[PDB]
């Protein structure tokens, strides 16, 4: 429910087992490095109110502008009130934003 | 001017108990005290004031100092049949005070009380006050509400609905009956009341309902009722408001629209922004400019300022992903002008402070409300956290 | 029967073992998400007056 | 009428009766495939527009108007004079015959 | 006036008045996609520029001057006399109408 803040990137592939996110600029990556290594957790939108918690499994980078890719795995869903619910219930569609987990 | 709103409340609760137990053809009447401003003063000027007090174990003039002294001034001004509701454990009798007790009252140990009384004109038929006033030792308010809930159930209804859409609605109808400058008759057939309520399906959020004990569920049932609709991304939503009675409209309507468009219609996939329709003779140019000052842009619909074009108001906007840019994020217009209906029908039509509209139908889920403070609706629409 | 209503899309590959359905609109998916998860069931037309039952085994978006 | 013809326009208004200069000059939202364009032409009266653009123009044609304010040294003034409208179409590479 | 027009200049003056030679004739930065160009034109009053270029000019157009030091055999030295700039705008393919 708190202020998640500003986002870091948008989704480019979605499935029950894999979520593939992309970041456009490098400033954002160098800003949020310490919270994007393996093991940490991110949040993805899956509808106006709900959210989905995802675990990082792979990171990667390439040159030719830049491309930064992140590959993650789902664990469950969380609402505004606070209700947690387990299971890959509702996939997140493309063009939805990602946020970092306080 | 404490206003002892809970007093009017207990009184209306008693009236409700009577209306439930009232026999066929028996219509109990009511009187709205000077708290209601009525030049008509219907009912042969039989308005009745009241007050509530508790936490007194045994009856002592000491425990009932302030209220008596208070009623004294109101009568000093100038048929106001003062009635007092109180609960003392072990005493359930009604009696009229005598003169020596009145003098006991006149013996003022607190000098501030004497300062307030000095405003009282000495020349007053204190005996008429005594024989006009009555003292009542009655049950507790909360337990009264509980018995009243049980009785409202006894009639028979969907047990889940009575909690949040029935009891406050009835209290509100009775209150409107109590304080309405419009011509009215407190005599109301108890048999109609039942079905008349059996029909309506709109919630209310007035000041009176705020203090009822049912608050706490009045909010949450609605919050759960509206969750599944808003959860979606692309839907057609419509609004209709009456700005007459709303409190502090021109100062907070902007905050409403902005807090809405920030969570529901500022993103790519959102491909059908909302609409807001205001009824009456209200101007819109001021609101439009004051919004543009913020960053949002509207879709008035008028190409030429003369009249509305039904087809343009409902068009679909241009969208662009990186970076995001949205031609319009909200619509706005008046009802008396818009003439006709769309090609596709709505999926939600909220009505704030209005009875009926032409778009109404069967397929269109219609939800109605009645409000004074807008900030209460935000809680229903998940915009914010607490009340 | 009865009244299955509007469809969601057409096939783009076929075999006894696997079938691959395709969709190209967003609103439809957002509106029917609940019944488009793993385990659920669907009916594919396989003739004038017949129908074939299918159990989902995978989803992807791009 | 121009709407009926199939073209939209921008009038630099936010509903009131006064013009704003910042929206009067702005960039439209252009999409390539499929083609689309928000506002193609811009209209307004002079007596209402007060101020000057954030940037200087390049070609300020003038028709039957002697002097105007924006007129400057570093801007091109191709002042003309006409009798009927059909002539300007010959001056601007739209119609062939006189 | 040129900055306001849109273009940018290079004058070969590091702070002070003196006009260095090497900084004036330096090759610019260029980026293909998108097109960006550090400077487009050069400006230098003559009396401030004394010396000679490492490289010779392919063409040297003089306007209303009898002679200059950089006049050389292997360097083409065109010449003219004019009354107003329009004539030159014609002589260098800018205005098809004299």
């Amino acid at each position: 429910m708190p202020d998640l803040g500003t986002p870091i990137g948008s989704v480019t592939d979605s499935s029950p087992s894999l979520i593939r996110i992309e970041i456009s600029s490098a400033e954002d990556f160098e800003k949020y490095k310490s919270m994007l290594g393996v093991g940490q957790y991110l949040l993805v939108a899956s509808g106006n109110n709900l959210y989905l918690l995802a675990s990082i499994t792979g990171v990667r980078a390439t040159h030719v502008n830049f491309r930064f890719q992140i590959d993650t795995q789902p664990i469950g869903t969380l609402s505004e009130d606070g209700e947690f619910s387990r299971g890959s219930h509702s996939l997140p569609v493309p063009t939805e934003y990602a946020y970092v987990t306080p | 001017a404490e206003y002892s709103i809970k007093g009017y409340l207990y009184q209306f609760l008693k009236y409700l108990s009577e209306i439930l137990a009232a026999g066929d053809g028996a219509r109990i009447t009511i009187e709205g005290a000077i708290e209601d401003v009525d030049v008509i003063a219907a009912g042969l000027t039989t308005a009745v004031q009241c007050k509530y007090h508790e936490q007194a174990e045994k009856y002592t003039l000491g425990k009932i100092y302030k209220p008596i002294l208070l009623m004294l001034e109101h009568f000093s001004k100038n048929h106001v049949s003062y009635r007092l509701f109180c609960h003392f454990p072990g005493e359930s009798g009604t009696k009229a005070l005598t003169k020596d007790d009145l003098e006991t009252v006149l013996s003022t140990k607190g000098e501030v009380l004497r300062a307030i009384v000095a405003r009282i004109d000495t020349s007053v038929d204190y005996e008429a006050f005594l024989d006009r006033f009555a003292i009542e030792f009655g049950p507790s308010a909360e337990d009264l509400q509980v018995a009243v809930l049980a009785s409202l159930k006894d009639k028979g209804f969907d047990p889940d609905d009575i909690d949040a859409v029935i009891f406050p609605n009835a209290i509100q109808r009775i209150v409107d009956l109590a304080t309405r400058s419009d011509v009215n008759d407190r005599t109301v057939e108890p048999k109609t009341f039942l079905a008349g309520l059996r029909e309506v399906r709109r919630v209310t959020f007035t000041r009176w309902t705020r203090e009822l004990a049912t608050k706490g569920r009045m909010f949450s049932s609605l919050r759960k009722s509206l969750r599944s609709c808003l959860a979606h991304n692309s839907r057609w939503r419509v609004f209709v408001i009456n700005p007459l009675t709303i409190e502090n409209f021109d100062d907070d309507i902007v905050r409403f629209i902005k807090a809405f468009v920030q969570r529901y219609s500022s993103k790519y996939l959102h491909s059908n922004p909302p609409l807001f329709m205001l009824t009456g003779d209200y101007d819109l140019s001021v609101l439009q400019k004051r919004l543009y000052d913020a960053g949002l842009r509207c879709e008035t619909g008028k190409v030429g300022g003369t009249d509305v074009i039904i087809k343009e108001l409902f068009r679909r906007p241009i969208l662009i992903r990186n970076p995001f840019r949205m031609e319009f994020s909200l619509r706005l217009a008046k009802r008396d002008e818009v003439i006709g209906g769309p090609q596709r029908r709505p999926d939600e039509l909220f009505l704030i402070n209005v009875a009926d509209d032409e778009w109404k139908h069967e397929d269109v889920n219609v939800h109605g409300f009645k409000i004074e403070r807008l900030s209460d609706l935000e809680y229903i629409l998940q915009l914010r956290s607490d009340y």
